[PDB]
RNA sequence: GUGAGGUUUU
RNA sequence: CCCCCGCCGUUAGUUGCCAGCGGUUCGGCCGGGCACUCUAACGGGACUGCCCGCGAAAGCGGGAGGAAGGAGGGGACGACGUCUGGUCAGCAUGGCCCUUACGGCCUGGGCGACACACGUGCUACAAUGCCCACUACAAAGCGAUGCCACCCGGCAACGGGGAGCUAAUCGCAAAAAGGUGGGCCCAGUUCGGAUUGGGGUCUGCAACCCGACCCCAUGAAGCCGGAAUCGCUAGUAAUCGCGGAUCAGCC
């Protein structure tokens, strides 16, 4: 069953600035467990997290926290017949879970030449706030709470 | 920025563009710049006008023409049947000839799934 | 200088040294960015010193023997906080309102049958 | 044969291939060692009678 | 002083020689240390129980060598005959090093 | 890689070192 | 990735090269490929047992350091199909 | 106040 | 009740550290320590035990607190029984035939034959990967005809020695991204890759078709896949790093 509380997967207390919000999205980055290959490139590279943004280098993400976030989608669906499960009352953690796992391939999956511009392709997206969850809050994330008709089933 | 040899990978590294002329590899690109100076962090682009055409006599000295050796990779099959040995139509049937098993894994040589009626 | 700390964590036989001095942080015979230089989990070593407004009067080398790396960082996090015998042990209001006093014992899990790496295995087939 | 494979690998040994590494009292050449000479089905119905002291049951 | 290879078969067979030449030695003369360490060599065979039927889920077997040194102080003719004069051989298999 | 002819560790999973590459 | 020494069998080494004494008949019945077809006589024809039966080997001049473990034919391989798959 | 395109016997 | 793990006064002080202060080649090196350090010997070692709420009844939220907590952690462990599940490809045993033989006798071939079709291991779709200066932070089994630093001949795959070891230092091995690195510039591309016929070294009767594949030739396929699978709950995945076991390479 899952009738129990969860476990310490809050990680461990930092040292470097605190920060244990983005150092798991450092933990989103990396594969293979590697690491000073992903931490470079928000700590060691001291030309693309500040000069472009314009100020700030470690918090970068103000924009980044306030509209960005996804948070309200279906959970799962059996043949089930429409029952259209977006509202939900979502989490916080979930919330911010979506935002840690869906802001990733931003710059994987949209690649440059430069070691300078690939890395740092999210960056920009991140300071000035745009991207691909910004218009799915306005896609998915505003079609249940206007009108109605969907589905008296929830659990 | 012309080479040694005949297809030009366009404007990179002289260990990367000098490298996949046909008599050229790795050990041969690679101890080839060593000896005449280039630093091997350079680009062939970047390299001197003069070292453009003078890095391509070296190459032409001791090997075989481009595409003679490469008729040598059929030729060496036609002498090695001198009396029509076995070894031939292990090569002229499309399969690997060193002794791999042909039903799973070694699938290179063969068409990749060709012909199968059932 | 020899204190009562010794933090195992990768089997690392851990002697710690370090005594009232000048320097904020030294290593063996390199100066805290060059042995420690690779990992970024070394760029802020003394926590439980520095947590307690005690940072950088203390010489803090070691000779830490066994495994890797990031466990010397948790011996210094671990093992200066064994080694703090000398700043007096009956200090409760330094460790106790931060989350500290948990200890360091996560070790990696070992292998068993039928298996690749540890809880890695083959699976089902129906045939 | 079953008996008298033994006696079959008795003669000249020539050189290190098709090692005669068999099992002693039965006819298995299989998980052989250099510390027991019996094989891994051997020591299951011969060390465990307490004949072959030393290897026990470990199960940390 | 002189290094002695003590193998026993147990432990505490082997503290039938371990604690007893120190023992018999403490008392009269050309005194002894107690036995450091050697590494226990335990060995790992790690194979199938079952002869034919038996593909995975195989049993642990080790083998354990328990080995120690005797550090005596000071040998004599009446600390090398408690070396040899004194004998339980149900756990011993022991030689001496020069 | 470990599979390739002649890499860092492709020495290493296939057993010896190269001719051009020697042990020192 | 031969080497200084070319290994001929103890078996068939000079049991092959009774051609060279005095002269006689174009056969000589030999086993093996793995060990190294005699360069002493050249020209005839050696028995041999090929892979499937004892059938002799004929060179004509183009072996120079070309190894005879290419002659062995036993998988007589008429062709493809015949599988009858899913199973 | 609510649920199934829905199955065959080795 | 049987151990690993985090874990100590007592701990043996051949791992021994100038930690005092010692002197040194500036490795505790060396002619006393055991104060700080394991292997392996070991007995103490918290227990929702105390408090305040839920309760006639232990289930009882949380606090103190230590090495850890209300089950300190994984692990070690496997009921009466099932499948007339399978084992003579162990052993003994009933039984069919074979004992001028499904036995041995002699060394080449075969289990790695190819056009397929399902999942199991290495596993790149590239600047976040990579032949590339480089030397390290080593958990445990290994090794005296074996490991083989240094010292070698080395474009070396590897001849011939010796250094240390009848077996914790001496040497295994290289711990891996640690590199403060120069770059490979969106590329079907030094990201990536096999089949290939000739030469050079073999440990080995001998490596072909059944040596590792060693610099060489040469590098076909691949930019994350469909009807929804399947190993994974916080030290769990994941590349990276080490040894055996019959052991000469290693398949
Ligand atoms: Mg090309
Ligand atoms: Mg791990
Ligand atoms: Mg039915
Ligand atoms: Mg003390
Ligand atoms: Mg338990
Ligand atoms: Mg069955
Ligand atoms: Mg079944
Ligand atoms: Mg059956
Ligand atoms: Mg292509
Ligand atoms: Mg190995
Ligand atoms: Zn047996």
């Amino acid at each position: 069953a899952r009738r129990r509380r969860a476990e310490v997967r809050q990680l461990q207390p930092d040292l470097v600035y605190g920060d244990v919000l983005v150092t798991a999205f450092i933990n989103k980055i990396m594969r293979d467990g590697k690491k000073n290959l992903a931490a470079r490139i928000f700590y060691d590279a001291c030309k693309i997290i500040q000069e472009k943004t314009g100020q700030e280098p470690l918090k970068v993400f103000k924009q980044a926290v306030e509209n960005v976030k996804p948070r309200m989608e279906v959970r799962s669906r059996r043949v089930g017949g429409a029952n259209y499960q977006v509202p939900m009352e979502v989490s916080p953690r979930r919330q911010q879970s979506l935002a840690l796992r869906w802001l990733v391939q931003a710059a994987n999956q949209r690649p440059e030449r430069r070691a300078a511009v690939r890395i740092a392709h999210e960056l920009m997206d991140a300071a000035e706030g745009k991207g691909g969850a910004v218009k799915k809050k306005e896609d998915v994330e505003r079609m249940a709470e206007a009108n109605r008709a969907y589905a008296h089933y929830r659990w | 920025a012309r080479i040694a040899g005949v297809e030009i990978p366009r404007n990179k590294r002289v260990d990367v563009a000098l490298t996949y002329i046909y008599g050229i590899g790795k050990a041969r690109a690679k101890e080839a710049l060593e000896k005449t100076g280039i630093n091997p962090a350079t680009r062939v682009k970047d390299l001197t006008e003069a070292e453009v055409v003078r890095l391509r006599e070296y190459v032409e000295n001791t090997w075989k023409l481009e595409g003679e050796l490469r008729a040598e990779v059929a030729a060496n099959i036609k002498r090695l049947m001198d009396i029509g040995c076995y070894r031939g139509l292990r090569h002229r049937r499309g399969l690997p000839v060193r002794g791999q098993r042909t039903r799973t894994n070694a699938r290179t040589r063969k068409g990749p799934r060709k012909t199968v009626a059932g | 200088e020899q204190y009562y700390g010794t933090g195992r964590r990768k089997e690392a036989v851990a002697r710690v040294f370090l005594r009232p001095g000048n320097g904020k942080v030294t290593v063996n015979g390199q100066d805290f960015n060059e042995y420690f230089q690779g990992l970024v989990r070394a760029v802020a070593a003394l926590e439980p010193l520095r947590a307690v407004d005690a940072l950088g009067h203390f010489d803090a080398y070691i000779t830490v023997r066994g495994g890797g790396k990031s466990g010397q960082i948790d011996a210094i996090k671990l093992g200066i906080a064994r080694a703090l015998v000398q700043y007096n042990p009956d200090y409760r209001a330094k460790l106790k309102p931060l989350g500290f006093l948990t200890r360091d014992a996560r070790v990696v899990e070992r292998k068993k049958y039928g298996k690749h790496k540890a809880r890695r295995a083959p699976q089902y087939s129906k045939r | 044969a079953r008996k008298a494979l033994i006696e079959k690998a008795k003669r000249t040994p020539k050189f290190k291939v098709r090692a005669y590494t068999r099992c002693v009292r039965c006819g298995r050449a299989r998980s052989v060692y250099r510390f027991f000479g019996l094989c891994r089905i051997c020591l299951r119905e011969l060390a465990h009678k307490g004949q072959l002291p030393g290897v026990r049951k470990a199960s940390w | 002083k002189i290094r002695i290879k003590l193998r026993g078969f147990d432990h505490k067979t082997l503290d039938a020689s371990a604690q007893k030449i120190v023992e018999a030695a403490r008392r009269s003369g050309a005194q002894v240390s107690g036995p450091i360490p050697l590494p226990t060599r335990v060995r790992r065979f790690t194979v199938i129980r079952g002869p034919f039927k038996h593909k995975d889920s195989r049993e642990h077997f080790e083998l354990r060598t328990h080995n120690r040194l005797v550090d005596i102080i000071n040998p004599n003719r009446k600390t090398i005959e408690q070396l040899m004069t004194l004998d339980l051989p149900t756990g011993v298999e022991i030689e001496i090093k020069t | 890689g470990k599979g390739d002819r002649r890499t860092r560790r492709g020495k290493i999973w296939r057993g010896t070192y190269g001719k051009y590459r020697p042990r020192k | 990735s031969l080497k200084k020494g070319v290994f001929v069998d103890d078996h068939l080494l000079e049991k092959v090269l009774e051609l060279n004494a005095k002269g006689e008949k174009r056969l000589i019945k030999t086993w093996s490929r793995r060990s190294t077809i005699v360069p002493e006589m050249v020209g005839h024809t050696i028995a041999v047992y090929n892979g499937k039966q004892h059938v002799p080997v004929y060179i004509t001049e183009n072996m120079v350091g070309h190894k005879l473990g290419e002659f062995a034919p036993t998988r007589t391989y008429r062709g493809h199909g015949k599988e009858a798959k899913a199973t």
